């Protein structure tokens, strides 16, 4: 099947260069164009420029004229791009697309993107605390359960319940950053009489630190 | 180079509504030996890449459920869909192909649907934190619509403003509600030095504050 597959998050110094893979499989690689787009935290999809990998051939953005640089190794389906001299302004995830030029002109399949995190501040994994309530039981017919995940840099992480098979009832929160590190937290909501009898453990992956954390909800006293 | 604007910014629709968006293009996108507009529509859900809906400014892409539609011609596009869903919940852009590529801005499109209050719950710091000499003090606001609330924390019955960190979720596909978490962070030796906890929450749904509480000996 069409695959474009990203490397994973990168935290850079400021200064730096970083070099981000593409690699394509599942179809002729010399086809399509390789095309990248930038996009900040929270903000719009921008187009960075494109890849013409049976040629070499590369058109940019002119705004990313003097940012990035693209790339193409023919033999191992893999599209490159560069980014030079890394500033804060940099900090954002990077997708590769597919981009059928002269048939469609349009990006039909897309990699998951990589997030660079463009800082001087080093790695830190997250603390991982389970959420469980007080001994008085409050609205007893549903249980409201979570894990709060604290003081990591850099983004991101993900976090499920029970490996992905707890999945309705799951709220997770948008990451703050405060004082140079980030906190999250997710709820699960269960049937009372389920819980703590069937186990509830949160999954978090944060894979800037190479970490997963798995973490079981159980009552207190 | 091509300049590309989308109208409005984000809009707000009952689910089964019909909702159209506004592309606009500074130069033509009309190509000469061809009839087609090089003009591409994408639906960008939270935490996804984004999804390739329409191609040549009315073709649908396969697998496109037949309520998106897309038209229009040289500088002017439209997409519309056709009784939104909630599973709509996404940023929608357009783009153009016609020379190197443009991404409009982009349109959010917002689910409207019937007031839901809150679902309030408290937690306290978990013994592993207070190891660490810290202490977060947690309060989920769930399942609520609309999205404005205001939350409030008391300790010992008095108010407090430092420490406290809130975020909200996206819209969920699920039910069109809005979520909420407040974490009160103390350092360990304020957390024990006080005993009663309270998290209250203010919402349209209701004149008076949903509140919920935890003592540090309560069992
Ligand atoms: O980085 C956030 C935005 O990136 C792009 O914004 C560029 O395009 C604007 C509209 O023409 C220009 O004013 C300016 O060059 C950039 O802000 C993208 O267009 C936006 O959607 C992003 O939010
Ligand atoms: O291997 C399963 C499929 O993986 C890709 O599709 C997934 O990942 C993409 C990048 O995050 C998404 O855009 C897409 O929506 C996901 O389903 C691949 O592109 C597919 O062809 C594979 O069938
Ligand atoms: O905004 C549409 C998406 O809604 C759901 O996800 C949001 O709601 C969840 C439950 O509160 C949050 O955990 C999540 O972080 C939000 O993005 C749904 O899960 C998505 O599939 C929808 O695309």
């Amino acid at each position: 099947q069409v695959q474009l597959q990203q490397s994973g998050p990168e935290l850079v110094k400021p200064g730096t260069s970083v070099k981000m893979p593409c690699k394509a499989s599942g179809y002729i690689f010399t086809d399509y164009v390789i095309s990248w787009v930038k996009q900040r935290t929270g903000q719009g999809l921008e187009w960075i420029g494109e890849i013409f990998p049976r040629s070499g051939s590369t058109y940019y953005n002119e705004k990313f004229k003097g940012k990035a640089t693209l790339t193409a190794d023919k033999s191992s389906n893999t599209a490159y791009m560069q980014l030079s001299s890394v500033t804060s302004e940099d900090s954002a995830v990077y997708f590769c697309a597919r981009d059928y030029y002269g048939t469609s002109f349009a990006m039909d399949y897309w990699g998951q993107g990589t997030s660079v995190t463009v800082s001087s501040a080093k790695t830190t994994p997250p603390s991982v605390y389970p959420l469980a309530p007080g001994s008085a039981a409050q609205t007893n017919s549903m249980v409201t359960l979570g894990c709060l995940v604290k003081g990591y840099f850099p983004e991101p992480v993900t976090v499920t319940w029970n490996s992905g098979s707890l999945s309705s009832g799951v709220h997770t929160f948008p990451a703050v950053l405060q004082s140079d590190l980030y906190t999250l937290s997710s709820s699960v909501t269960v049937p009372s009489s389920t819980w703590p009898s069937e186990t509830v453990t949160c999954n978090v992956a944060h894979p800037a630190s190479s970490t997963k954390v798995d973490k079981k909800i159980v009552p207190r006293d | 180079d091509i300049v590309m604007s989308q109208s409005p910014s984000s809009l707000a629709v009952s689910a089964g509504e019909k909702v159209t968006m506004s592309c606009k293009s500074s130069q033509s996108l009309l190509n000469s030996r061809t009839r087609k507009n090089y003009l591409a529509w994408y639906q960008q859900k939270p935490g996804q890449s984004p999804k390739l809906l329409i191609y040549w400014a009315s073709t649908r892409e396969s697998g496109v459920p037949d309520r998106f539609t897309g038209s229009g011609s040289g500088t002017d596009f439209t997409l519309t869909i056709s009784s939104v869903q909630a599973e709509d919940l996404a940023v929608y852009y357009c783009k153009q192909s016609f020379y190197l590529r443009t991404f409009g801005g982009g349109t959010k499109l917002d689910i409207k649907r019937a007031d839901a209050a809150p679902t309030v719950s408290i937690f306290p710091p978990s013994s592993e934190q207070l190891t660490s000499g810290g202490a977060s003090v947690v309060c989920f606001l769930n399942n609520f619509y609309p999205k404005d609330i205001n939350v409030r924390w008391k300790i010992d019955g008095s108010e407090r403003q430092n420490g406290v960190l809130n975020s909200w979720t996206d819209q969920d596909s699920k039910d069109s509600t809005y979520s909420m978490s407040s974490t009160l962070t103390l350092t360990k030796d304020e957390y024990e030095r006080h005993n009663s906890y309270t998290c209250e929450a203010t919402h349209k749904t209701s004149t008076s504050p949903i509140v919920k509480s935890f003592n540090r000996n309560e069992c």
